């Protein structure tokens, strides 16, 4: 299988900053194509960060654009979320994703459907 | 443990072997080409006894053998073996001796049943006919051992009908004949993704 586990969430301040983390691990595991997720209480999933199998590649949608920076580690096989300039409607729980179709491929994936593998999800809360 | 250093990263189940036509068809800076080539597709596999095993063969009138699958050492090592593989520039490049070598030594025994088996045959020159007696004995055979035999044919002197012959001994043989050893970095990404296709993920 492929395993992820987040660490880093926390109840910050507007303006605050996070660095989210998330550790891959399990034999299938192929430097995959990572992503971040966030859902807000009761609301959907949404893809708030994207990169490529090297790293060379990113996507943020135009409302985290600036603020948030997805980075990786192959040689720790880690994954970084970090969050800048905190702003109350960050307040969410965030995921740390996998895509696992056509992994081979290792382009930047924007579709929800193309991630397999999921952590349980670390707190972000941003409050005044 | 060492990390991709492409996007494009094939982690299938799959045993790998490049064989290299050693004859003089190709110079000595055409068959640099055709080094780079190999070694630019083994970039983009997840080389490991585990995923893709890879085995680097040049042949003339015999085999020189430079990398076997089950040479446990890093990709960055294979790669630096592949990339020094030494200029023969044989009179004689015979595939029939080098298929048999591929059906008889290397798949003598087939560690890896869950794995694709693939061949490689970069092939630039026609061998005599004196030496193709038992050619399609050899396609045969590996074809009983599901062992895929991909020719690449690489210039004007590639043996065309032999090429022929291996596409319809089955159906899994898919052949690409090229002008020359420049067309080899364009077409290497057609080439390594349809090698991965081939592969199970599991």
């Amino acid at each position: 299988e492929v395993q992820l586990v987040e660490s880093g969430g926390g109840l910050v301040q507007p303006g605050g900053s996070l660095r989210l983390s998330c550790a891959a691990s399990g034999r299938t595991f192929s430097y995959n194509p990572m992503g971040w997720f966030r859902q807000a209480p009761g609301k959907g999933r949404e893809l708030v960060a994207a990169i490529s199998r090297t790293g060379g590649s990113t996507y943020y949608p135009d409302s985290v654009e600036g603020r948030f920076t997805i980075s990786r580690d192959n040689a720790k096989r880690m994954v970084y979320l970090q969050m800048n300039s905190l702003r109350a409607e960050d307040t969410a729980v965030y995921y740390c994703a996998a895509a696992g179709v056509r992994a081979e491929d290792g382009r930047v994936r924007t579709l929800p459907s193309e991630y397999t593998f999921w952590g349980q999800g670390t707190q972000v809360t941003v409050s005044s | 443990s060492e990390p991709p250093l492409h996007d494009f990263y094939c982690s299938r189940l799959l045993d790998l072997v490049f064989l290299l036509d050693g004859s003089s068809r190709l110079s000595e800076a055409e068959f640099e080409v055709l080094k780079a080539f190999v070694v630019d597709m083994m970039e983009r596999l997840r080389i490991s006894q585990k995923w893709v095993r890879v085995a680097v063969v040049e042949y003339h009138d015999g085999s020189h053998a430079y990398i076997g699958l089950k040479d446990r050492k890093r990709p960055s090592e294979l790669r630096r073996i592949a990339s020094q593989v030494k200029y023969a520039g044989s009179q004689v490049a015979s595939t029939s001796e080098v298929l048999k070598y591929t059906l008889f030594q290397i798949f003598s025994k087939i560690d890896r049943p869950e794995a694709s088996r693939i061949t490689l045959l970069l092939m630039a020159s026609q061998e005599p006919q004196r030496m193709s007696r038992n050619f399609v004995r050899y396609v045969q055979g590996l074809k009983k051992k599901k062992v895929i035999v991909i020719p690449v044919g690489i210039g004007p002197h590639a043996n065309l009908k032999q090429i022929r012959l291996i596409e319809k001994q089955a159906p899994e043989n898919k052949a690409f004949v090229l002008s020359s050893v420049d067309e080899l970095e364009q077409q290497r990404d057609e080439i390594v993704s349809y090698l991965c296709d081939l592969a199970p993920e599991a």
